[PDB]
């Protein structure tokens, strides 16, 4: 079914398909350790909601069984937000926007502990996406491919040949923006390896998120703690 | 889960 | 220096700068922490030929001392795991960490299967032993490089590389540009198996097992 | 820095 689709077709579906930017909380209160984290929790679990009707208006995803879905969800799910923070975070050189009223620096970072090694990670990463000049018919096919690829490696034949059709149409964006062959291929493949980055900083954000959770007081959404417990 | 029920709404 | 390289001087040059496969010192009279001391002892002495041959990848002489550090500080496992796959990627159920030492998941267990997967995969896609020293060469510049911009412009002559390759091999355009895409995806998946051993063995050091002295300083490098 | 010691030569 997703697979007739044109390059075109492909653009459309997950430009319509894109999740909308919340909020954070209104209180213009300096932050503390756990004020930080409980309004990144409140998000992050606001945002889950959003993701799970976004990826199944991800074409193929449907087609995937129930546990299938489940799957690639629970392992692609901070992934999916991190890369969604730092193409937020894109025109706010050295800032982070989580939400619109909440734009972070490695400053306030500073008090949480280990928060700076993944916020410069993260301000890293949108500092690059910036250099390359990314589009957002780039990000939307990026973070449908984290969804389709972080987990199949851990269970798919249909998921591969959907990941070849997302393929095609990185090229074609890249072919109808007046790129050479060269140029479609190299950029293809830069896009492609900051996925690695964006897997290693979640890998290193879950880490902090399970031992949040051993120190009781960011209390953690109990969706939150299911998506955890997963990893 | 509460992942398969948000999966299925 | 090294970006007046052609394609097929580039396959050549990694190729001939593969280091050795190494031996355990397994001794299959002896009877499960042995093989955690018997991988440790390995990764040891694969760590010094990984270091001596990441000195023949192009470009990488050409970075600072400091960046050369740092690159194979996060990459080493990636590496390490990558190289492993590659070698058990003509047997199908078995990681082939040494020639005498061939372990399937019986004999962690879900680093076992994500290496086992990866492997799979690799036999799947039929990976070229000129694909793979590609690979490799992309992790040690790629893994590090967001902790000039002359890692980038070896990474796309790396990208050449790959394309030239497929081209080669009778690949379409589109054939090609798609088996491209597939191959850097499961460095995703490598940089994933890294990260997962690279917390086993933190806690390993802690109950100690005993690791070994430069293995100690790769390993407090991802603190 | 053991790995220093050995990039160096
Ligand atoms: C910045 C950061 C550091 C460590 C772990 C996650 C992390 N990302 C954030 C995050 C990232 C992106 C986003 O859109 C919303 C939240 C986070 C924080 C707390 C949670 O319980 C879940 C997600
Ligand atoms: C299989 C595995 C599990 C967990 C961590 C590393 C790991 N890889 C192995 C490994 C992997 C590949 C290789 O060529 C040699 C060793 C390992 C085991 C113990 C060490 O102290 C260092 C490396």
């Amino acid at each position: 079914l997703a697979l007739s689709l044109t390059a075109d077709q492909m653009v459309s579906a997950l430009l319509d398909a894109e999740p909308p930017i919340l909020y954070s909380e209104y209180d213009p209160t300096p932050f503390s350790e756990a004020s930080m984290m409980g309004l990144l929790t409140n998000l992050a679990d606001r945002e889950l909601v959003h993701m799970i009707n976004w990826a199944k208006r991800v074409p193929g995803f449907v087609d995937l069984t129930l546990h299938d879905q489940v799957h690639l969800l629970e392992c692609a799910w901070l992934e999916i937000l991190m890369i969604g923070l730092v193409w937020r975070s894109m025109e706010h050189p050295g800032k982070l926007l989580f939400a619109p009223n909440l734009l972070l620096d490695r400053n306030q970072g500073k008090c949480v502990e280990g928060m700076v090694e993944i916020f410069d990670m993260l301000l890293a990463t949108s500092s690059r996406f910036r250099m390359m000049n990314l589009q957002g018919e780039e990000f939307v096919c990026l973070k449908s491919i984290i969804l389709l690829n972080s987990g199949v490696y851990t269970f798919k034949d249909h998921i591969h040949r959907v990941l070849d059709k997302i393929t095609d149409t990185l090229i074609h964006l890249m072919a109808k923006a007046g790129l050479t062959l060269q140029q479609q291929h190299q950029r293809l493949a830069q896009l492609l390896l900051i996925l690695s980055h964006i897997r290693h900083m979640s890998n290193k954000g879950m880490e902090h998120l399970y031992s949040m959770k051993c120190k009781n007081v960011v209390p953690l959404s109990d969706l939150l703690l299911e998506m955890l417990d997963a990893h | 889960k509460i992942l398969h029920r948000l999966l299925q709404d």
